[PDB]
């Protein structure tokens, strides 16, 4: 109990250490990083937590910024799973620090996660996201900070100071920041940080990496099932403020300066009450308030960045699952849920696409039918079912994700890809989504190691040689063994080579979604562009 | 009737509703969040979809 | 010698015996059947050929009607074995029956067949349409006639008397009127005729299903390589004339009746000179004269009445060749020839789309391309070579036979669809274009029993094999065994079955090119009409 | 020199042309059907493109 006191730039914390079928880790949780973004401070870029006087108790995990509580599916754990499982608060900038046990004599490779949530909800107390298997077994450190989400993370004004918007991309960084300073505390390596996440928490390591003042604040990247440009990763600063102004005319609000005050004097629960109303209208996989684009902390939109940057002296490990899309389906196109097999018939497919893809023509929308219909079985129901799977898991993450990767390998960086297609025993839904968003976590984190659960001898066994790849993309910028194990190929624009992540071994292959893609990236556009 | 209980911010409980209906309040056109349950039959509005029910009980689901 | 000797109608004809490996068959080429179609009669429908004095010589073949001899390669096989190989003339309009030998006791069903050659070349007279072998062995009457080709035969004046256009369609069906008062003098039984044509001469065989004063005249269809709805197979009455006027003014002409008295006025070979320039430019698989959508032979366009149509009490037997677009991309796209493998370049491949896809906008060649690519291999001359040769093909013949096909068999009518995909030993065109455009034909005719030719044993018995089919079509409206040998299903609308035709035995398929052609059949027109 | 010769209704046959050049009339745009060839050096136009040579010997072809 003595490695469970330690001293930050900030002041002395005392922490627990938390049981293994391996052996124990230390672990400090909720560390305050900023001051509370409370009253006068809603909306604006976190300030430093200033020094304290005493021990702070960092045995627990602190509070989930204030969010949307997702009720769709009550007591279903395939939607439970994901939401606050703490008391919500305004008062949630805390971060969490796994170190080995003991601690490390010299400096270990850091990894520091970001959760997704669509910028509208997550926190990093979340189960899943237990970084305690994964430090013990790869005996690195790992960081994971909370960062405000919905309005209070990025409702914007664009342009004006009492709320600029991207304040949440400012407090993952302030936290970023925090760890170049004590991360050696604990036994971290600060020249050695790996930034990984899932979903929005994937963007936005893409957007720390297409913006220059995060840029000395980590050395390595991993994105999983999402890139920071994706048509939900970020909103243009014309939208962003209508948006903004629609939550305020919803709450009795009212000049930005004016709109913006009368908004601080709003209860946290009112703003989430029309947090949704602002959206324009029928779409799946779409978010009221997520990055703008500026000029601030994106100068320019993440794909002219991803086109005109240089990414040598960079290593970059990216990747899908399986059914990225099947997931978000069940949130409004038509014929689908989780209580069936939602096996739709072409009427509500057609009426499917227009929800699956937001404001797009008529006539891109037939160009959608036509790509993704089996025109051999253009009625059958089962095919038409994964079709719109296809369509939205495409057009939101892997074609995004092609994409982003090509450009960085093309343009002086390193990348891995893979595509994680091994459906978790335990998944509660149901059998038609597949291996879908967000499911390949778990197995990162090592969650089959613990006994409580009910993983089977091989899939602890797959959790371990999958935290394996992880912690040496973390220590060397390279997945495989730093061996006689099939070999793990960077992702070339040329060959596009990925690897199969299931419980049989590396198998790789060329191509993600190449035939598709081709349409949503390079066709599309040119398409809507014309009409 | 025992039907469900909460807000945008509360996770879902059981609730006694009785002789009232219940309700799922949601948002209209997809995503088709649930932005709240409990008792009565509310007005709803172009964003807000409201469904009511009585006999299932736990029907508001 | 004494059954080579039969009146018609018009008079007495004394034919002669052709030799074959399984016995001798009585043949009368160059009947004459309508009144040649010279000075003032140019351009004018046929009219009944006069009864004759005597007896007329029908032992040698008559005039290829006038026309464009191609001239791509001088001294080519694959490119002269389609050229006139008579005289030409305007006096050309004669007829040819194949009849068994002893002539048949009883009415035997007869075939009667239209060649192809873009409606621009073409005659009955060419070795590789030679009926005697199809006659022998299956024992049935065999009739082909010569038609009115290129401004001749389709140059028209919508709406005038002295130019009036279709007058080639004209000369068919004159010809198959000949064969209902005539054939039973052959032991042709016309209460059993079945049409069988290539290229034009589908897309004329279609025609004729499509114009109500020909139904008389038949009673099964067979459509090979080609169909009345292809892009290349009508012209509307706009660009009918505005193609008619530009050759008179090369020509010095001059009013319509004024237009067509000086054009009557014109060598053969002068109208032949200009021919070509009339073509709304850059394309390929597209001829300046062809049949005109009108209002009288054609009341409204193919595509009109192949929907609006009732096919009931009909069989019809279509087909494609693997190759249909090979050929014709050695006659303009980049890059293309016979005397290398034309392994193209991206670039000359994307320029290439836009011949292969004639009068088409900059979106919707992309969107060829789109669909045509593969993005995996976006470079592969190889593929890229492959792909243009799908475009042409698909887009000309594949797709519109497919969608006929459909239309047809929904419609009340049976159909039987197949694929000839086996390279004949014997092909002179480079191994690169596969099994080219017109290439089955040497088969159905059974041109393989010639002696004097080299063809395998192999292909004899597949030749023997294929007639058989034709033949069993054409006396009772199925292709197979009229047995324990693998049955060819009806192509309908919904499994779309077809069957390859190779040396193997028959192969039973779902989909005809279907993926492609939902482009374009439907998507591709919407497209166009969105821009 | 040994050089094609035709119309665009005759077989192409061989010719001596001599000293004098060959050409081969062609259509300029596809398709790109060959109108003739002979011998000299004969002007073109919009839709009439005309290919000359002499060394080859057989060259219009
Ligand atoms: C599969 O489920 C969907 C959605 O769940 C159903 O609808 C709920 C209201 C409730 O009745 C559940 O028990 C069902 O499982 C079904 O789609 C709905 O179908 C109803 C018709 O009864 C229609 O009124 C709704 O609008 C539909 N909802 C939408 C927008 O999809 C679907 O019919 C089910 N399919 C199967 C396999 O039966
Ligand atoms: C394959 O052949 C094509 C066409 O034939 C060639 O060009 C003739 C003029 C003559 O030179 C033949 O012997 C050749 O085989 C080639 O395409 C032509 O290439 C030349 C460059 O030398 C160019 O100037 C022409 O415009 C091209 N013609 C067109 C429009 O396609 C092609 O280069 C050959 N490819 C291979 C395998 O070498
Ligand atoms: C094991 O625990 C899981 C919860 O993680 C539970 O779902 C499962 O039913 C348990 N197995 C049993 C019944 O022992
Ligand atoms: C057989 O005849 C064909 C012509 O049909 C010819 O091409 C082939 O070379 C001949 N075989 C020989 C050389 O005996």
């Amino acid at each position: 109990d003595a490695e469970l006191l330690v001293t930050v730039r900030g002041g002395r914390l005392r922490g627990i250490r938390l049981k293994t079928p391996g052996g124990p880790v230390s672990a400090f949780l909720g560390i305050p990083f900023a001051e509370p973004p409370m009253g006068p401070r809603r909306f604006l870029p976190p300030e430093p937590k200033q020094p304290w006087s005493g021990v702070v108790d960092a045995t627990t995990f602190q509070s989930v910024c204030y969010q949307y509580v997702d009720t769709l599916y009550p007591g279903f754990e395939g939607t439970e799973m994901w939401n606050p499982n703490r008391e919500l608060s305004e008062d949630c900038l805390y971060l969490n620090v796994w170190t080995p046990y003991p601690r490390p004599t010299s400096p270990t490779p850091v990894l520091v996660w970001i959760y997704g949530g669509g910028f509208y909800s997550g926190a990093s107390s979340l189960d899943v996201y237990d970084g305690r298997f994964l430090v013990q077994a790869e005996r690195t450190v790992l960081v994971s900070m909370n960062y405000r989400v919905g309005a209070f993370g990025f409702l914007a004004l664009p342009g004006s100071r009492e709320a600029p918007g991207n304040v949440g991309l400012l407090d993952q960084r302030l936290a970023l920041q925090w760890v170049q300073e004590n991360v050696a505390a604990f036994g971290g390596d600060p020249t050695s940080v790996t930034l990984f996440g899932e979903s929005a928490g994937a963007a936005s390591v893409g957007m720390h990496l297409l913006s220059p003042p995060s840029r000395g604040l980590f050395h390595r990247a991993v994105l999983q099932s999402g890139a920071p440009n994706g048509p939900w990763a970020t909103v243009g600063m014309g939208e962003a403020r209508r948006r903004a102004t629609q939550l305020a005319h919803l709450v009795g609000c009212p000049n930005d300066t004016e709109l913006v005050a009368c908004l601080r004097t709003r209860p946290a629960q009112v703003l989430v009450n029309h947090e949704w109303h602002v959206l324009p209208q029928e779409s799946v996989f779409r978010f009221s308030f997520v990055p703008v684009v500026d000029g601030d902390f994106l100068s320019d939109t993440p794909e002219a960045l991803i086109n005109a940057g240089d990414f040598h002296g960079l290593q970059v490990l990216v990747g899908v699952v399986k059914d990225e899309g099947s997931y978000f389906l069940v949130y409004g196109a038509p014929g689908f849920s989780k209580d069936n097999e939602s096996l739709i018939s072409r009427a509500e497919f057609l009426a499917g696409v227009r929800v699956g893809v937001p404001q797009v023509s008529d006539l891109a929308a037939e160009a959608v039918v036509l790509h993704y219909t089996d025109w051999l079985h253009p009625e059958d129901p089962a095919r038409l079912r994964e079709a719109l799977s296809d369509v939205v898991g495409d057009h939101n993450v892997v074609c995004p994700v092609a994409q982003l990767a090509g450009r960085l390998a093309a343009q002086g960086a390193r990348v891995y890809a893979y595509v994680f297609e091994h459906r978790a025993s335990t998944l509660s839904w149901p059998l038609w989504m597949g291996v879908p968003h967000g499911y390949e976590i778990e197995f990162i984190f090592g969650i089959p190691l613990d006994p409580s659960r009910n993983y089977t001898a091989e899939e602890k066994i797959f959790a371990q040689r999958l935290m394996r790849y992880w912690a040496n993309f973390a220590r060397t910028g390279d997945p495989n063994e730093p061996p006689k194990a099939p070999q793990w190929p960077p992702y070339t624009a040329g060959a596009q080579q990925y690897v199969s992540l299931d419980l049989r071994p590396l198998e790789v292959r060329r191509g993600l979604r190449a035939q598709a893609c081709a349409f949503w990236n390079r066709f599309l556009p040119k398409l809507l562009s014309a009409t | 009737t025992m039907c469900y209980s909460h807000t945008t911010t509360s996770r879902a409980i059981l609730t006694n509703c009785g002789e009232n209906s219940c309700y799922r309040k949601s948002r209209r056109h997809p995503p088709k969040m649930v932005l709240g349950r409990g008792c009565g039959c509310p007005p709803g509005d172009d964003n807000l979809e409201v469904k009511c029910c009585t006999s299932p009980d736990k029907c508001n689901y």
